[PDB]
């Protein structure tokens, strides 16, 4: 069906010469245009019909015709990755309420990322220069990721999450172009998020004498601190570092300059532990007159991973151990079983704090 | 011998070239990158006071 529509209006656009554009980028502005073709082919060319003198600018792709090569159309720059197309996500299924408890994780990130950007004219009236970077790192399994997509639910724009080991590519120096391949999408797409995982496996000075292969991971920090902060002072957005080792990273890394505020997690109180069981009391099914301060209590300090364990495995007694709902019995069977059942080995919880 | 100029195009093709009047061999020089003719393959414009150009990136701020 609409195949037929778009059939009338194909008689100019086809038969007609027009799209068949060679693309290339321009070099040298003389107000003859310098351009280098993809074939590596250098040649000299102006200004077209409707084309205005400001749109062309330095190091930007032009398509020109394949013929008679002249200037016809704009395009954006950097067409040549397309791996950073995947990168930006949309709608999270992650809220902003699904993050639990009343401490001090929370407020402190609002108040950096969401704060200027829902408010920019609150700080301008004190004259300050918000954070541009954060710190976020904590325990192994307190859902630092789910805390890093409730920032993004209510942002209501562009969010990029990269992987630590995406960057490092399969050849040396490709990984160099990887890095401004993030920061030019702030300039072109203004107030967005971006957000690093596991920068371990990047950060860290590591010095030389070691195997001799880790050279080539030290430069990607060194191309990501210079697009941060380099000679030009030139950013836009927030930046969000992320890992589970804060004591194998860059001692430089870990200076501020690049980043202000800084929050580490720390694992729930007998206050804190029952808030995680309240956001989980309206899913599941909860028995009615059953108090959850003693579930909590006897479970001792571990993160929030495993706290959210005991209320997916109390509906898996229901089967085996004959009961309807999750009651208080299978509660304290739990206590045994998701707790001092599963800690063995391989348990992390607070186990390594550092390598 | 006479006045001759040689030159090569950015395809990989080797094309010789009377000496024009639009250049001087005091300008010309070995290794330069000229704009020449598709066609008959002769040079209408000399080194626009560049010697090649700034390749990846370069710094234009004041």
């Amino acid at each position: 069906a609409p195949s037929h529509l778009w059939d009338i209006m194909g008689d100019r656009q086809r038969l007609g010469e027009e799209h068949p554009l060679q693309v290339a980028r321009c070099t040298k502005i003389i107000k003859k245009y310098v351009i280098n073709l993809k074939q590596i082919a250098k040649f000299v060319v102006g200004l077209g019909e409707r084309v205005s003198p400001t749109d062309i600018e330095e190091g930007m792709r032009v398509g020109v015709d394949r013929s008679k090569y002249n200037i016809e159309l704009p395009l954006p720059p950097r067409i040549d990755p397309s791996v950073t197309m995947m990168t930006v996500e949309e709608k999270p299924d992650v809220t902003y309420s699904d993050v639990g408890g009343c401490k001090d994780q929370i407020e402190k990130l609002r108040e950096v990322v969401e704060l200027p950007l829902l408010s920019p004219e609150r700080f301008a009236t004190l004259g300050i220069d918000p954070p541009k970077g954060i710190l976020l790192y904590g325990p192994p399994g307190t859902g630092k990721t789910l805390c890093a997509r409730a920032v993004a639910n209510r942002t209501d724009a562009t969010f990029i999450r990269v992987i630590g080991s995406e960057l490092v590519q399969k050849y040396v120096g490709e990984g160099a172009r990887m890095v401004r391949e993030l920061f030019e999408m702030a300039r072109t797409k203004k107030a967005c998020i971006i957000f690093f995982d596991e920068i371990d496996a990047v950060g860290g000075a590591r010095f030389d004498d070691g195997a001799g292969g880790d050279n080539e991971v030290q430069r990607t920090m060194l191309e990501l601190i210079t697009q941060l902060d380099g000679f030009d002072p030139r950013g836009n957005i927030k930046v969000m570092f992320a890992t589970n080792r804060p004591n194998t990273l860059d001692p430089a890394l870990l200076r501020p300059g690049r980043i202000d505020r800084k929050v580490e997690f720390s694992l729930p109180d007998l206050e804190g532990r029952a808030n995680i069981f309240r956001i989980h009391s309206k899913s599941m099914s909860v028995e009615r007159g059953i108090r959850w301060e003693l579930i909590s209590r006897l479970c001792p300090n571990s993160t929030g991973a495993e706290l959210r364990s005991v209320c997916t495995e109390a509906g898996m007694f229901a089967i085996r151990a004959r009961r309807k709902v999750a009651t208080e019995k299978d509660f304290l069977k739990a206590v045994d079983k998701v707790i001092s059942g599963y800690k063995k080995f391989s348990s992390t919880s607070r186990y390594m704090q550092y390598n | 011998v006479g006045k001759a100029a040689v030159v090569k195009t950015s395809s990989r093709q080797t094309v010789f070239l009377p000496m024009v009047g639009l250049v001087d061999p005091d300008k010309l020089k070995p290794n330069d990158l000229v704009g020449v003719n598709k066609d008959s393959y002769l040079i209408l414009d000399t080194l626009p006071s560049e010697f090649d150009s700034r390749v990846k990136a370069m710094e234009v701020d004041e």
